[PDB]
């Protein structure tokens, strides 16, 4: 039984530009200036709101999927697993996990930057969901996929013992339920020790978070080289305006303006369009992140290397600085041995084909067992059918066959 | 009346202690409505609460369907 | 809208017409404010194109969407979860609308739900005996076997159990009756 940690981006950071500070800063004759340039402003508020309203709507589809809102019992029996890691803590002030809080740790006189930045008309915008209503979303998720099962993503939530949720789930893989019903024991206890090796992996590596500190590095570059290009002369004598002013004539000083101006609304204009494709991409990212979280969290999923690497068996969802974290829990087969095989069985002339699972032979005799698990049986009847005479299929092999019922009939 | 919410200060707008679906957001977790003849600000609710009864040997099973 | 309106943009020129420049200055002068016009003209229509060509690769990603649906959700039946509608999926019917697609998902919910006791396996003769496609259930005094997403009540028999080992190896067995069907008719 296998754990798996992935991490998807969600969402961005929102930010307002002020034209007239940005350009003019606080010169009222390139105020009065400006106005000639027409509505280049309106334009650029209009894509930076369609932008901050977009990455509430990625948030809000992503995570808001449920309803009502659950909790777990008191009692915290749930079949030997212990689950106590990624459950809310009460402790600490925050509502949140061991985990949880574990991944918002890895990712993180003098004036700090963002002073600055605010200083020179480049806002940032607070989001409209807070922490603890993302947490409490985690929570109502993790206990309804704990006491109900799938059954909450399509009606109303009907509890069910988690044994019994692991029996169906191994029946969906394509094992029977007594695999589970005797080795229950085993399989907790690998779970366990999963979940300790990610508590492990995550308190010792740092670089398993790359993605969402690629996002923020990226918006802090954009923010850095915006703020840079208001040093530059554009070709005039000098960036600042005042001593332009003073220095020379009007007539030139025009001219100086103009390419200043110019300069300035080309830069903004860049980081506009940037900004747009970059927004654009984690809107698919987010999409996404929303279909997975509605198809390996609330049900199980039959695609391949879709809900982890190996045969899916259920999901957890986690909380992180703008994206999601999904713990996998997956099934994987170990200690294979060889076989010999037949396609049918010739018995009375005529050929016997499995049910449901395949012929083998351990050297002298014949069994059959089911696909993923050794199980030998006794061919027999019940667990055989018949299609026509044994002249025609190729490789097929003589043995014989059992019937339960002559037994009985002689005793 | 005078608010101080983490987006700024509101004017104009009565603080209520219950909470409704959003209708105009104003940020971090604080909405805002037109109620009672009034604009009210309050904080969002994200659903009803619901606890579900689990134990070793009880099930749900339906009985219709829709 | 906003292209057209730029047209009455100066950039820094002496008018906003073409005409009026070109009567009244000398072909020395004039070029300046025909190159600023004409500078900044170019660069509101080559922004019109890039907002156009971003806002087409979104409507692109959105039709590919749909016709995954078309194909999954209306042409078959779907296993994927709330991916054609709420629920379990039965079917799914399309209709056209001014530059989309209007699709009527037909749905099955489960209601009027009942609590009920279970245990896992049921221990007879010595042996343990599980369900073959359902699940073990019990009214108070005796037990029965029903399907998962309706109730079903049947009589546990050997047609739809299996038996697999001892009953002294798996949690929460309970001892019950098991019917055979073949003793009765042989002893009749
Ligand atoms: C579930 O996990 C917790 C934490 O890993 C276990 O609590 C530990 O228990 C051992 C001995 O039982 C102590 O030595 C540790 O100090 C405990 N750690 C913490 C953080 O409390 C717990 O035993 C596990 N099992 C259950 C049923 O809760
Ligand atoms: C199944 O049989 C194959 C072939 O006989 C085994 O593959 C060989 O294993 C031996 C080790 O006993 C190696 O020295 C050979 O190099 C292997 N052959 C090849 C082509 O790789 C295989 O090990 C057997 N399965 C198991 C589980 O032992
Ligand atoms: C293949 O499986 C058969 C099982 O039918 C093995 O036969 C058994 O061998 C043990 C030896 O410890 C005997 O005690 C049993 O009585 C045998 N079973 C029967 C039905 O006679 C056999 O040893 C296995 N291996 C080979 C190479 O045939
Ligand atoms: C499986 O058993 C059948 C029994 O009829 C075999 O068929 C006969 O086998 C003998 C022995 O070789 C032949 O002399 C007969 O000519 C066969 N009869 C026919 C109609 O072909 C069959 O050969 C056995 N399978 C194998 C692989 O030998
Ligand atoms: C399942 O629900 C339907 C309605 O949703 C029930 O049909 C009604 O049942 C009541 C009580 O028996 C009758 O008075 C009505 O005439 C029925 N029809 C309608 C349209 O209301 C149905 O009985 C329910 N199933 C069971 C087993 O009770
Ligand atoms: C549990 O189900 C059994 C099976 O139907 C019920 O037993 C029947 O109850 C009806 C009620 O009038 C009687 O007419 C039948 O004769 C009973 N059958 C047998 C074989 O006893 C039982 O009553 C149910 N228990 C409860 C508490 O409702
Ligand atoms: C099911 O029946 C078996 C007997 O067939 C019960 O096993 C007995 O358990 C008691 C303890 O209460 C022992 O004193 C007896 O010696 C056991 N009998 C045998 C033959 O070993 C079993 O307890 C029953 N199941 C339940 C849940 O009570
Ligand atoms: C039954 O539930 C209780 C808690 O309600 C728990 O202590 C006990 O271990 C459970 N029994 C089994 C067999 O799981
Ligand atoms: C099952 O029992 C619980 C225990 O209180 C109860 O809350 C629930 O309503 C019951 N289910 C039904 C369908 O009556």
């Amino acid at each position: 039984i296998s754990v798996t940690t992935e991490i998807l981006p969600v969402s961005m950071t929102k930010t307002s530009v002020d034209c007239t500070m940005y350009i003019c800063g606080d010169s009222t004759e390139c105020s009065n200036l400006l106005l000639q340039y027409g509505s280049f402003c309106t334009q650029l508020k209009r894509a930076l709101t369609g932008i901050a309203v977009e990455q509430d709507k990625n948030t809000q589809e992503v995570f808001a999927q449920v309803k009502q809102i659950y909790k777990t019992p008191p009692i915290k029996y749930f079949g030997g697993f212990n689950f106590s890691q990624i459950l809310p803590d009460p402790s600490k002030p925050s509502k949140r996990s061991f985990i949880e809080d574990l991944l918002f740790n890895k990712v993180t006189a003098a004036r700090d930057l963002i002073c600055a930045q605010k200083f020179k008309g480049l806002t940032v915008l607070p989001p409209l969901l807070t922490d603890e209503m993302i947490a409490q979303y985690t929570s109502a998720l993790l206990a309804g996929t704990i006491t109900s099962g799938w059954t909450f993503g399509a009606g109303a939530a009907l509890q069910i013992p988690f044994a019994m949720q692991m029996a169906y789930r191994f029946n969906g893989i394509g094992v029977t339920q007594n695999v589970l019903y005797e080795n229950q024991k085993l399989i907790a206890n690998q779970f366990n020790s999963a979940i300790g090796k990610i508590q492990d992996s995550l308190s010792s590596t740092a670089s398993a978070l790359g993605k969402l500190q690629d996002v923020v590095n990226h918006n802090a570059q954009a923010l850095n080289t915006l703020v840079k290009q208001l040093s530059s002369k554009f070709g005039a004598i000098s960036s600042v305006l005042n001593d332009i002013f003073s220095r020379l004539d009007p007539p030139e000083a025009e001219v100086q303006i103009d390419r200043l101006i110019t300069g300035r609304l080309q830069s903004l204009q860049t980081y506009v369009t940037q900004q747009l494709i970059r927004a654009a991409e984690i809107r698919a990212s987010a999409n996404l992140a929303a279909t997975k979280m509605s198809e390996c969290v609330l049900g199980q999923s039959k695609r391949v290397d879709f809900c982890g690497k190996g045969y899916h068996l259920m999901s957890f969802p986690q909380s992180a600085p703008h994206g999601v974290v999904f713990l996998h829990v997956t099934y994987v087969p170990a200690q294979e041995k060889n076989f010999t095989t037949a396609p049918a069985i010739c018995h009375d002339g005529k050929a016997h084909f499995p049910r449901e699972g395949v012929f083998v032979s351990n050297g002298t005799h014949w069994f059959v067992t089911q696909r993923n698990f050794y199980e030998p049986q006794i061919i027999t009847t019940d667990n055989t059918f018949v299609s026509g005479n044994c002249d025609v299929v190729i490789g097929i092999v003589n043995n014989t066959v059992y019937d339960p019922l002559q037994p009985e009939l002689d005793s | 009346n005078v608010f101080q919410t983490r987006a700024g200060c509101l004017i104009g707008a009565e603080y209520v202690n219950n909470s409704y679906e959003c209708d105009i957001p104003i940020g971090a977790g604080i909405c805002a409505s037109y109620q009672t003849q009034s604009i009210i600000a309050y904080t969002m609710s994200l659903g009803a609460e619901n606890s579900v009864a689990y134990s070793n040997n009880s099930i749900a099973i339906p009985t219709n369907f829709t």
